[PDB]
């Protein structure tokens, strides 16, 4: 069972700055990572797939990076409607896959 | 199953089609070659484990 | 458009179990996995399981031995997941996340509220 | 199970030739129309790599 680790587990930020969210693994799961994002009562999106590439609809302004053990996903321009629980999936064991423990962005 | 019955069929014609369409068989899992191939193919032996 | 649609909230008490639905609507059934993904309030995602459509097969979780098992039928494309010993841990939004293209939970159902109480 | 092989086809491809085509091959005199079931199997068959 790989874990996965999520830093800050809680964040603030303002609208239009820099948002930096490092979810880093327990063991070397090359780029097979997603990137979620929750809003409260919906269920979660997704954002980032193989921890670089951007889905279909989702804004320009997400991007993610990192490979192996240590992952990034980054807001180039944070907008209100940004604001939410964001995961990481680690889809490369599946048994049993590992979300992150959630990064809440709040505004400050 | 403990005791299962074996029987060996040689020197005759099997009709494995007539044998496939002729009940409700519920598993025909051929491994190792396709079953609509196996009027294109000859056996030495064939074993009916039953 | 694939569009997944899930059965009603489910109240349950402890020891009882569960079994929820999952109809997979447009697209091809028989490729894209289904998995179930559990929330409990005030916590992160935790996944369930698993069913392969296309090796007919069903996984489930490590932290979960024999709790849930998985089966659908292909003939409507309606998957369900039953969880067994129900307790006041279990109470939570059960989500089916279709697996699709490339490994990664593009379509997510609405979710159900299972709560599990006296 | 990502990767797929296809597993049934009416006849072997030609040289260079993707055939991406899905549906139901007819193993027997029944017609499918597009069910999976009797003498109806899914050409793509997972691997499974562990």
């Amino acid at each position: 069972a790989i874990r996965m680790t999520q830093s800050p587990s809680t964040l603030s930020a303002s609208v239009g700055d820099r948002v930096t969210i490092t979810c880093r693994a327990s063991q070397t799961i090359n780029s097979w990572l997603a990137w979620y994002q929750q809003k409260p009562g919906k269920a979660p999106k997704l954002l980032i797939y193989d921890a670089s590439n951007l889905e279909s609809g989702v804004p320009s302004r997400f991007s993610g990076s990192g490979s192996g053990t240590e992952f990034t996903l980054t807001i180039s321009s944070l907008q209100p409607d940004d604001f939410a629980t964001y995961y990481c999936q680690q889809y490369e064991s599946y048994s049993p896959i590992t979300f992150g423990q959630g990064t809440r962005l709040e505004i400050k | 199953v403990y005791a299962w019955n074996r029987k060996r069929i040689s020197n005759c014609v099997a009709d494995y089609s007539v044998l496939y369409n002729s009940a409700s068989f519920s598993t025909f899992k051929c491994y190792g070659v396709s079953p609509t191939k196996l009027n294109d193919l000859c056996f030495t032996n064939v074993y009916a484990d039953s | 458009q694939v569009q997944l649609v899930e059965s009603g909230a489910e109240v349950k008490k402890p020891g009882s179990s569960v079994k929820v639905s999952c109809k997979a609507s447009g697209g091809n059934f028989n490729m894209y996995t289904i998995s179930w993904v559990r929330q409990a309030p005030g916590r992160g995602l935790e996944w369930m399981g698993r069913f392969i459509p296309i090796a007919n097969k069903a996984n489930y979780a490590q932290n979960f031995p024999g709790r849930v098992t998985i089966t659908a039928d292909k003939s409507t494309s309606t998957v369900y997941m039953e969880l067994r010993s129900l307790t006041s841990d279990d109470t939570a939004v059960y989500y089916c996340a279709r697996s699709g293209s490339y490994d990664a939970f593009d379509v997510w159902g609405q979710g159900t509220m299972v709560t599990v109480s006296s | 199970y990502n990767y797929l092989y296809r597993l049934f086809r009416k006849s072997n491809l030609k040289p260079f030739e993707r055939d991406i085509s899905t549906e139901i091959y007819q193993a027997g005199s029944t017609p499918c129309n597009g069910v999976k079931g009797f003498n109806c199997y899914f050409p793509l068959q997972s691997y499974g790599f562990q």
